[PDB]
């Protein structure tokens, strides 16, 4: 069984994610949305459209009638067509962003930590706690983010599945919804993120490090405690391997999205905090 | 100061 | 192989076509949006789409039929026969022809292997209406035949309200001699065989089209407010 | 008559 100590950390973090992650986004009310009826400068704009091509989602809005408002982005011409969606996706980042910290805040062993390093654990962190939320929405037969009304829909192309596996965010979320998680996994999960001891300016590097170590022994004990069946035999070190390849990920997205900010300007006060933008 | 928003958001309960 | 008045009265037909009817919709604007059984697609220079599924859409009609009548008064107004009528004469033609006119140029964007009215930036994607477009898009017909078919509806003599039906008894004769003259000289295909007389069809059908909607609208204001102030007027509401 | 009951076409025409 679980130590009392370690049911009583995931219960606060639980109830953290309970307080903070508004799963059917029903309080996300204002938003930007795509208009209705709308050399190395060169070599800059030529590497941003090949960043914008690797992700290319659909928006759909959904009314409580149950009529379906569906947004689909245009095809790469010569630009300033390719940021149709980035004025949207900029608030809905911004929006998870603020509920990444709430979380944070109400974790003790968070609260405890110098504020240099809350600020630096969360500027690493907030990418890979968001996406580790939105893979608990995703629904990977429709490949579709369900986010209450607004829904972000994959664009299903010649290759089909397998061409989506070529990006690796996407390549991430197919693979760790195959892991079918519990709730008490994935705030684990969010929890070893956010206690990286590596960070750039983290401080306090051998603190957050034995706090990390606590976060991924307790989900180990979960782990064997209540999933006995020998086909979980290697479930913790998968999950491990997957905050491995999200780290990744992170470092892709933050280079992609600094290059796309130097080009058009996009990244809201918040967003410019987390990712160093001046 | 480069962390304004940052700050206030960790302060408010 | 029309006479000059024939050949001249087309040119001024399709040049009224040609100033007033905005066939990609690039000058409506301000319109109501659903939500804001027909799927509405907005479509942006960039090549962006926005589509509406239905589970509301009746005041954006409403705002595009407005548009549409508009439109349809600004091509009465540039032809020279329809100008020369007493003005009284020329409100009663656009009230009984209106609804006509529009959906004649509606069938010009009609594509019948969808099922979609490809207005440009505006397509409409889905009833004896659906059938007319169905029958009248088969028959293939020329701008010039479209055109002239919308100045033999305008200039129906029989409308409620026209004073002088002889003038325009005589003007529509006209039009419908240069429409038969038309076909004969231009078209021999074996496909467009008795097409006059198909035409003259398909005009009375949308006589009888015309009559049900406006009874039906007549009734479902009562219930339901949408037509524009626009629409009010040419319904009789 | 006529041009009482529909001054918004009676507009439009005229403009
Ligand atoms: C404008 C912004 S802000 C942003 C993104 C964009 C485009 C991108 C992104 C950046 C670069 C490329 Cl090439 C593709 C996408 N991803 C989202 C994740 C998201 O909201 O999308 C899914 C819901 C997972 C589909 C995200 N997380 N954190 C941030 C700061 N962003
Ligand atoms: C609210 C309104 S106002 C209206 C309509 C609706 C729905 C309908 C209509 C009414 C009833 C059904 Cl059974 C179907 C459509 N049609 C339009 C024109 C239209 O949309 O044409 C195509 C369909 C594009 C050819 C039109 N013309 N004049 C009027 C008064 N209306």
């Amino acid at each position: 069984g679980l130590t009392e100590e370690q049911r009583m950390m995931i219960r606060e973090l639980m109830d953290a994610q309970m307080k903070t992650f508004d799963t059917t986004f029903s309080h996300f009310k204002n938003f930007r949305l795509p208009g209705v009826l709308s050399r190395e400068e060169a070599a800059k704009w030529s590497q941003v459209r090949k960043d914008l091509c690797s992700l290319k989602v659909s928006l759909q809005l959904r009314g409580e009638d149950g009529s379906v408002w569906n947004y689909k982005p245009p095809a790469d011409s010569g630009g300033k067509e390719i940021f149709s969606l980035l004025p949207h996706m900029a608030d809905m980042s911004t929006y998870m962003f603020k509920g990444i910290i709430s979380f944070a805040k109400v974790i003790s062993y968070f609260r405890d930590l110098p504020i240099e390093d809350q600020i630096s654990l969360l500027k690493g962190a907030a990418f890979e706690l968001c996406q580790l939320r939105f893979n608990t929405v995703f629904n990977a037969e429709t490949g579709t983010w369900e986010c209450g009304r607004l829904s972000y829909c994959l664009e299903d192309t010649a290759g089909g599945f397998q061409q989506l596996l070529l990006e690796p965010m996407l390549k991430f979320h197919y693979m760790l919804k195959k892991l079918q998680l519990h709730e008490e996994e994935y705030v684990l999960m969010q929890a070893i993120s956010l206690f990286s001891p590596d960070r750039p300016g983290v401080l306090q590097h051998r603190v957050v490090d034995q706090l990390q170590e606590q976060f991924a022994i307790t989900l180990k004990s979960y782990i064997e405690c209540n999933r006995p069946q020998p086909a979980h035999r290697f479930l913790f070190l998968k999950i491990m391997a997957m905050l491995t390849e999200l780290r990744s990920i992170n470092a892709q997205h933050t280079q992609r999205l600094l290059r796309i900010q130097d080009i058009h300007p996009f990244a809201t006060p918040l967003m410019q905090e987390l990712f160093g933008i001046t | 100061e480069r962390h304004k928003i940052l700050h206030r958001l960790l302060q408010e309960g």
